């Protein structure tokens, strides 16, 4: 309830049509910043839809350069959708983002736009990738064990014959929505990227030439 | 020099069946079957033997 009326608050306070008073200004850009900074943990929670709403109406607006926060929002977007592989976050912000350019007949600034370059979900990589070293140590020695009463271990075995299935059962419906996602979030930016073209905007060709090629061949 | 064998129906060296060779008053090498050992009651809380109390199987 509480961070419901916070989110709230917050949104309230963003939007500001600069004829105001400096304070309420201020105001907002306080606003803006402290949202900004609450989605880089708060994603995975209730009422995110509603600071991606915020978020992306402060970098949709027409003219961004005098904002002093579009810069640290733009570049929260792309790490949140160049860290996100199912493409649940990037879907669900996707849908905003179109929601929002239908709306302005498909005008922003090519850097704005650039955000749909980082899309993770959008990307193949080799299957035997070599991750960060990562070291830990494997199994608990087994001269230096907790005593475990027979119920315990029997409930120990339980739970971990449990996790095991839960695991396998969730790297398979991670596997199968991937696919989906990639699905919906190409529809959208092909449909976004062609709209652009039709509108002809002599400042945003590039970047959408650059996002077909890249995007090009994960396609049908 | 004399061999003996099992003096029971199983002929596998399983863990059940375990032999030791004693001399009979008869003078000859005889084969018998050994127990398994009891174990020590352990502490519910850490788990070392407890002390003062017997060490028997769960039926004596
Ligand atoms: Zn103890």
């Amino acid at each position: 309830y509480n961070y419901k009326n916070y989110v709230g608050r917050l949104q309230s306070l963003s939007k500001t049509p600069s004829n105001a008073a400096p304070i309420q200004v201020s105001l907002g850009i306080l606003a803006t910043q402290a949202a900004k900074e609450l989605i880089s943990t708060a994603s995975h929670f209730n009422f995110r839809t509603d600071i991606f709403t915020l978020l992306l109406r402060r970098i949709c607006k027409p003219r961004i350069s005098t904002d002093p926060t579009s810069i640290q929002i733009i570049q929260t977007f792309e790490t949140l959708l160049n860290e996100d592989e199912e493409g649940s976050i990037s879907f669900e912000i996707l849908r905003i983002f179109n929601k929002i350019l239908k709306t302005r007949n498909f005008n922003i600034e090519e850097s704005v736009l650039n955000m749909l370059l980082s899309l993770d979900v959008l990307h193949d990589y080799d299957p035997n990738t070599k991750l960060k070293g990562n070291v830990s140590a494997p199994k608990l020695k087994k001269k230096d064990r907790v005593h475990l009463s027979k119920k315990q271990r029997k409930a120990r075995k339980e739970m971990q014959q449990i996790e095991e299935e839960m695991r396998n059962a969730e790297q398979a419906v991670s596997a199968e929505e991937r696919e989906r996602n990639q699905s919906e979030i190409l529809k959208i930016v092909f449909t976004i990227y062609l709209n652009i073209l039709k509108n002809n905007a002599k400042t945003l060709i590039g970047s959408v030439l650059e996002g077909l090629t890249k995007f090009g061949n994960m396609a049908n | 020099a004399q061999r003996v064998t099992f003096r029971r129906r199983n002929p596998y060296n399983t863990r059940s069946n375990k032999i030791k060779v004693v001399k009979t008053p008869g003078g000859i090498l005889r084969a018998q079957h050994v127990k398994k050992l009891a174990t020590r009651p352990k502490c519910g809380d850490c788990g070392s033997a407890l002390q003062g109390i017997s060490t028997l199987r769960p039926r004596q």
